[PDB]
């Protein structure tokens, strides 16, 4: 999306979804034997997903005007938003 | 399901039973005292119904329909019980006009039947009804609606068979024409020049109004006293369950949290 967006063109990215690389990421941490936070989570997952969805923007004029518009996706669970993903 | 819902959720439905018990024992206190002018009513009409069990003034051969609820419901099966005898009187006569008193058994028959109703009668359930309001409204009939023109005349009331059970009840009233055909009319003594058929029609029909709105009355405290009876009943077994659901959220919570602080503390070095 990058690519397009630097190249002055507009692009909208579906992930779907976060919580499937939440899971994924959770399983990598924990077999690299890193100790998990909340929800036997990884402690920077919110780091991961902030460094993820930051990528996705509108650029200056000088920049060619370009943009990465962004569709995350969460299925969640009985109807909860309390939860930490 | 957090603790916070559960939590919120049982809390508010204990203020609802509270509510609930509060108002069953103000629903009691205004039922003794209703009971009072319902007996004050009826044997006041028992005193003209009598001669109407000696003068039979049982008539021959368009119709008036007099429906009694309150401005307020919290009754149970009264608002829909009446308007489904309004329902079985009124399909047998389809051209019988309506004169509601009370504002839910309007919203009753007025889906069911805008034509018909032609007068309604606010301002009624917060008090036991006098003599002076139904005197006034017997007053307004014979000044809107003309009901001595009227062949037939039927006055539907609620008749509380007990404390935990009633019945919507219909009482015929007949017209002074009728009371001069009668025929155990002449065994009565009565004065030709004094218009007595006239007037005790009219007298007739106050008491029959006063009596069907002090026992409608009477009734719909009795079934809505019943009906937060089984709310106050309804809401304690539901605090009851919710209150377990609560433990072991409660539980499930600390466990769960505690797992996740083991676990932590299992991959040290």
């Amino acid at each position: 999306g990058e690519w397009f967006r630097d190249n002055g063109k507009h692009a909208l990215i579906v992930y779907d979804d976060l919580s499937k690389q939440a899971v994924a990421y959770r399983q990598l941490s924990l077999l690299l034997r890193r100790p998990p936070g909340r929800e036997a989570y990884p402690g920077d997952v919110f780091y991961l997903h902030s460094r993820l969805l930051e990528r996705a923007a509108k650029l200056s004029e000088k920049e060619g005007s370009g943009s990465l518009t962004a569709l995350p996706v969460i299925e969640t669970q009985g109807g909860d938003v309390s939860a930490y993903i | 399901a957090t603790l916070k819902e559960v939590e919120m959720r049982l809390k508010s439905i204990k203020n609802i039973e509270k509510i609930t018990k509060t108002m069953k024992i103000v629903a009691s206190t205004r039922l003794s005292k209703a009971e009072k002018a319902k007996i004050s009513a009826k044997k006041m009409d028992e005193a003209e119904q009598l001669f109407y069990k000696n003068a039979e003034t049982k008539n021959l051969d368009k119709e008036l329909i007099v429906a009694i609820t309150s401005d307020k419901g919290l009754c149970g099966s009264i608002h829909s019980q009446l308007a489904k005898a309004v329902r079985r009187h009124l399909n047998d006569q389809p051209n019988a006009d309506i004169v509601t008193i009370g504002d839910k058994i309007k919203m009753q028959l007025l889906r069911t039947h805008p034509n018909n109703i032609k007068l309604s009668i606010n301002g009624i359930g917060k008090d036991a009804p006098t003599f002076q309001e139904s005197a006034l409204i017997a007053d307004k009939l014979l000044s809107v609606m003309k009901a001595g023109t009227y062949p037939k005349i039927s006055i539907f009331y609620n008749d509380p068979v007990s404390s935990l059970s009633f019945e919507p009840s219909e009482k015929p009233i007949f017209n002074a024409k009728t009371i001069e055909q009668s025929p155990s009319f002449g065994k009565f003594e009565i004065d030709t020049d004094a218009n007595v058929p006239r007037d005790l029609f009219e007298y007739t029909l106050a008491n029959q109004m006063l009596t069907a709105m002090a026992q409608g009355y009477a009734a719909e405290i009795s079934a809505r006293r019943n009906a937060m009876d089984n709310a106050s009943k309804n809401a304690g077994d539901m605090i009851n369950r919710y209150s377990i659901l609560y433990n072991r959220t409660r539980q499930a919570v600390i466990t769960n949290e505690l797992v996740d602080i083991i676990t932590g503390a299992s991959s040290l070095g």
